[PDB]
């Protein structure tokens, strides 16, 4: 299931890895 | 079929006249349709005191703005009635205008040119947008770095004499020419016995010669009093000028000596010297396999981006080097390696190199001259300059008795411990010193 | 197979077992010595050619540390010993003598 | 006076190959060879072969090596030289008279037996990065080659430089292949500048046609317009807007010409005011902000693009492409002086027939008109054809212009630019 | 004189610097 | 932005989000790289002043209670007034982004516009979105109701 179905949110903390 | 020499002597000849008011009139027959004609005038930013620097600019400049006959915007849709290329040049010694055009309108395009360097209304107006635009010109000039080294060696060279003035001109003076001068340099520099009207394309000699005896008759000759302003001797100096700006990614430099001047027989010579040395840029397709050690050092290292080698002749002077841009990490390796290729030349020269420039300088001889525009200023620059245009056959025998021996005489007069000039812009924290340059231009094992 | 081409070639095959090379797995062209017409030669080499060279090396001087040999099976056999870098070294050898021969006229 | 100019010797071999000659009597010569292996040849899988194979004319070859090559060229003072449009490539080599037997050697060497080796080849991938950079401190390339993407699909839309992402994936076999298959007899034309017609006809049947074996043909031009915008907030605002015109050595093709005479295409006049140039006077009464605008002309041998480039403020931009379309409208519906054809009309015959007073300028003439049409035609019968072009052909190729379909490419701060369908 | 008005070409040379 | 960028779903959506719109939009959630240094304090400051208000904002809270966070934005979030920048609606608009890169694979996304939320309308797109399917539900499976 690697095709995009819903729409882009971009994560960003300060000790956790950023994620999309 | 035909050879080399053959094909030197096979040019045809130029043709010179000189009519009443001191006016001469030059052309070269062609069996091509077009032509070029032009006005050369020996008039440039030497001939101007400090009060009124750059006022020869700013003439070139309202030059193509209406005239009495023609006022407003006129003019130039005359010339767009026949698809002409109107254009004109200024610099340190000389100034230019120009067009190219069909056979056809020869009679026209000359009654063009006398009308521009006779009759200059010189609207306040358009001095004032004029005035306007030379400002902005002024300021947007800080963008090219190339130019701007060139003109710190010429200030830098030529300190206290009047070679030091740029050809614009400072921004103060600007903001004070007024009409006055503007119309003092015009009646003081524009005459008769210091213009050339040269041609060249498909034309005849004496429809040229008739046309010019119409349409130029009325121009004065008389050098009105002692206003005759003549050059006198240029001091050179050895020195140094740098101007520090980190913030820019490459280096500018430029370094030179004293040359022999336009009609001294040592140029040939020293033109064979600089082809030997060559010149680079980082998008030669040639590599490491270019015959100059410079160039081929260069590639392998990546010691610069680019460097080229220069003789700039003026009256009795001129300056004589070269000019590289190059990383802030890089200069000292390049200055090493350009001051060893110039020792190199001065103590020890072999025949194959010597034959490789010269076959060079023929090319490019041959290869510059190839049209119209090329032949009429060659023309124009070399009636002012010798009075006389040389024809090919004897620059290829002038050239042809180079040797070795000649070239490190020439070499070793004009380069070997001498005190050079050094101008250098942006980050520029390892250029030597200017003792440790000095240095360089000797060796001690000879 | 003539009279002096049968003992040249017994000659050639008794100095190479000689020698002695093949016991740790070597190839003739793994031991030249590394000048600068050979280091531009191996340069050239392609991939695989390069990585065999290096593992080859890497285990004889593994060998060549814990003072054994390889068993006999494994013995590089002398009619199958390929020149694998001749032809490279003898471009190399070739353009430099040219650079050469321009540098006398 | 002079010898008169000899005629310009033409020929077509029997294996297709095309020679010409013409003998003057100048100090230097001037020899091309011209091949049909432009970038429109490429096809997805190997983009940036031609870009490549243009930097790699001084690699070895089998005739010679790279430094045999580099240092007898330079030994005799010659010069070797090779350009590229979207349709073909030359070969170009200027020497003195007596040196085009040795350089004549070279030139066929560099062609018709190139090695390409492997190392070599990897070595002159990073100049693919250098070259194609210097090219783009231009922004009027950028946009001309976004414009060609967009405007087609398939042939013409190849970029003349490798794609950013390929650079260092071009490997030997592609290069091989490539020259197999489009370096052929019947797709070559050999021009000569000062050596005789014996000469090169010999050199040929000796060496250009075994050669021969014409591969590919290649696709059609397709057409289908579209936009492409890129911010990159620089100072001034790039855009150009154009549509399919029509082929060149054709009837419309001169009568398009004549039309990008009469919008303006630059001044002719050092610091000139444009007063003649009909975009310029039009946009100029609104706009009293610093611009610039030109007419933009581009034709093939299937398909043309015939349009306007403008430079301008980000806030003007806008008004800047809706008064050049207004004018160019009003044009079209028949606004037309016939005085104004006439000035266009000598514009272009003024152009023509100074671009090929030059050496470099006629040989280019010269082997374009043999590759596309297989024949010389001197100056005056194109002057005809020129001056045989009536006024009302080019009111139809403003009605052509008016209604097509637009493709438009831009640069710069384009917070005003418009649309197409905004126009 | 800025405005592009011709199909571009790509030039590259032994000994000159490349233009466009 | 290097890190986002390496899933090529990401390039993709960004680009038919550019495709689709012409403004507000149209924008993409990560900075274009000609701004990469060029970005100021002022921009800053000025995007907190006219966004950061009352009007516009929302705290929510699991696990606290209702006069703390009562007391908290009575306290601290009364100076944040100043409502503005009504910005622009979205005008759809059309068009097709294409990106050469030679990848392995082809990703390609095809769009119209359909509704906005809160609409009755996007419930039934958003059973469309289930009839045609729109994620899988077992490790490996075959995706047989799709």
């Amino acid at each position: 299931g690697q095709a995009a179905g819903r729409p882009l949110v971009a994560s960003v903390s300060l000790n956790v890895p950023a994620s999309v | 079929t035909a050879t080399y020499a053959q094909a030197l002597q096979s040019v045809p000849e130029t043709q010179v006249s000189q009519l009443d008011n001191g006016l001469r009139v030059a052309s070269e027959q062609s069996s091509q349709p077009t032509c070029t004609v032009g006005v050369w005038i020996d008039a440039g930013s030497r001939y101007e005191s400090e009060k009124n620097n750059g006022a020869g600019y700013f003439v070139e400049h309202l030059a193509f703005k209406g005239t009495k006959n023609r006022p407003g915007n006129a003019l130039e849709k005359e010339v767009e009635s026949m698809g002409a290329h109107l254009n004109a040049y200024s610099t340190r010694e000389h100034t230019a205008y120009y067009i190219k055009a069909l056979s056809k309108d020869l009679p026209k395009a000359v009654e063009l040119l006398a009308d521009i360097v006779q009759n200059c209304s010189l609207e306040d107006s358009q001095i004032e947008k004029e005035r306007d635009v030379i400002l902005q010109e002024l300021q947007e000039n800080d963008t090219s770095m190339r130019d701007v080294v060139f003109n710190y060696l010429h200030a830098t060279a030529f300190q206290g004499t009047p070679l030091a003035q740029s050809v614009e001109g400072p921004s103060e003076n600007v903001r004070k020419l007024s009409r006055a001068d503007l119309t003092e340099y015009l009646s003081r520099h524009y005459k008769a016995p210091r213009m050339v009207l040269a041609a060249a394309g498909g034309l005849e000699h004496r429809q040229l010669l008739d046309l010019a005896q119409k349409h130029f008759s009325g121009l004065s000759g008389t050098y009105d009093e002692d206003a005759v302003p003549t050059l006198s001797p240029c001091r050179f100096t050895g020195s140094q000028i740098c101007h520090r700006e980190d913030g820019l990614p490459l280096a500018h430099v430029a370094i030179a000596v004293e040359g022999p001047g336009w009609a001294h027989p040592d140029n040939v010579a020293l033109q064979v010297a600089n082809a030997i040395i060559g010149h680079y840029d980082c998008t030669y397709g040639g590599g490491a396999h270019l015959s100059s050690p410079l160039a081929s050092i260069a590639a392998t290292n990546k010691l610069c981006q680019s460097f080229q080698t220069f003789n700039i002749c003026y009256a009795d002077t001129g300056l004589l080097g070269a000019h590289f841009v190059c990383d802030h990490m890089s200069i000292d390796d390049m200055m090493f390696v350009l001051q060893g290729q110039w020792m190199r030349l001065c103590t020890s020269a072999t025949e194959s190199e010597v034959l490789r420039g010269k076959n060079l300088l023929r090319n490019a001889l041959v290869s510059h001259l190839d049209g119209t525009t090329p032949v009429c200023e060659d023309i124009g620059r070399s009636l002012l300059t010798y009075g006389r245009r040389i024809p090919l056959a004897e620059w290829e025998s002038r050239i042809a008795e180079v040797d070795a021996r000649v070239v490190r005489e020439v070499c070793s007069k004009y380069f070997y411990d001498q005190c050079p000039a050094v101008a250098g812009f942006g980050p520029i924290e390892q250029l030597p010193d200017y003792n440790r340059i000095r240095s360089g231009m000797f060796w001690l094992r000879f | 197979v003539s009279a002096s081409s049968r003992w040249l070639e017994g000659i050639r095959k008794w100095y190479y077992n000689a020698a002695g090379f093949n016991k740790l797995g070597l190839m003739r062209d793994d031991t030249i010595h590394e000048n600068d017409d050979v280091k531009e030669a191996i340069r050239r080499l392609p991939e695989n050619l390069y990585n065999d060279r290096v593992f080859r090396i890497k285990r004889a001087l593994d060998l060549s540390m814990r003072q054994q040999i390889l068993p006999k099976e494994q013995w590089t056999k002398y009619e199958e010993d390929k020149s694998y870098l001749e032809p490279y070294l003898k471009e190399v050898i070739r353009e430099r003598k040219e650079r050469e021969e321009w540098a006398k006229k | 006076v002079p010898p008169h100019p000899q005629d310009l010797e033409f020929t077509r071999l029997p294996n297709g190959l095309v020679i010409a000659s013409l003998e003057n009597y100048a100090p230097a010569s001037r020899i091309g060879l011209f091949i049909k292996a432009g970038s429109r040849y490429e096809n997805s899988n190997n983009l940036g072969t031609s870009h490549l194979l243009r930097l790699a004319s001084s690699l070895t070859t089998k005739g010679a090596s790279s430094f045999k090559i580099t240092r007898g060229i330079e030994a005799v003072g010659g010069k070797l030289s090779v350009t590229s449009t979207r349709e073909n490539m030359a070969y170009t080599v200027e020497c003195l008279r007596d040196d085009v037997d040795i350089l004549m050697e070279f030139l066929l060497n560099v062609t018709t037996a190139p090695e390409f080796r492997r190392w070599e080849v990897a070595a002159l991938q990073p100049q693919l990065r250098i070259d194609k950079a210097v090219a783009l401190q231009n922004p009027q390339a950028h946009v001309i080659e976004n414009l060609h993407a967009a405007a087609y699909r398939n042939a013409l839309a190849n970029s003349l430089y490798c794609p950013d992402y390929r650079i260092g994936k071009v490997t030997p076999v592609e290069l091989h292949d490539y020259v197999q298959n489009h370096f052929t007899s019947a797709r070559m034309a050999l021009i000569g500048l000062g050596v005789s017609h014996p000469v090169l006809k010999q050199v040929a049947e000796q060496f250009l046609n075994i050669r021969g074996g014409l591969g590919l043909s290649g696709a059609k031009a397709k057409y289908h317009g579209g936009e492409i915008r890129e911010q990159n907030g620089d100072s001034l605002v790039h855009a150009a807007l154009v549509a399919e015109s029509a082929a060149i050595g054709s009837a419309e093709a001169n009568a398009f010409s004549v039309l990008q005479h009469v919008l303006g295409a630059g001044p002719h006049v050092k610091r000139g005011s444009n007063a003649t140039s009909s975009l310029y006077q039009a946009v100029a009464k609104g706009v009293h902000q610093p611009f610039d605008v030109s007419a933009f002309n581009a034709s093939y041998s299937d398909s043309g693009l015939f349009g306007f480039y403008t430079i301008s403020q980000a806030a003007s931009a806008g008004d800047v492409i809706k008064a050049a379309y207004n004018q160019v409208k009003t044009i079209a519906q028949g606004n037309l002086s016939n005085p104004d054809v006439q000035a266009a009309k000598n514009k272009l015959k003024a152009g023509y027939l100074m671009s090929v007073e030059s050496s470099e300028g006629f040989l280019d003439e010269v082997g374009s008109q043999a590759l596309a049409a297989g024949s010389y035609t001197p100056p005056s019968t194109v002057l005809q054809q020129i001056d045989a072009v009536a006024d009302a052909d080019v009111i139809n190729a403003a009605k052509k212009f008016v209604s097509g379909r637009k493709s438009m490419a831009a640069s710069g701060n384009l917070g005003h630019t418009p649309f197409i369908d905004e126009l």
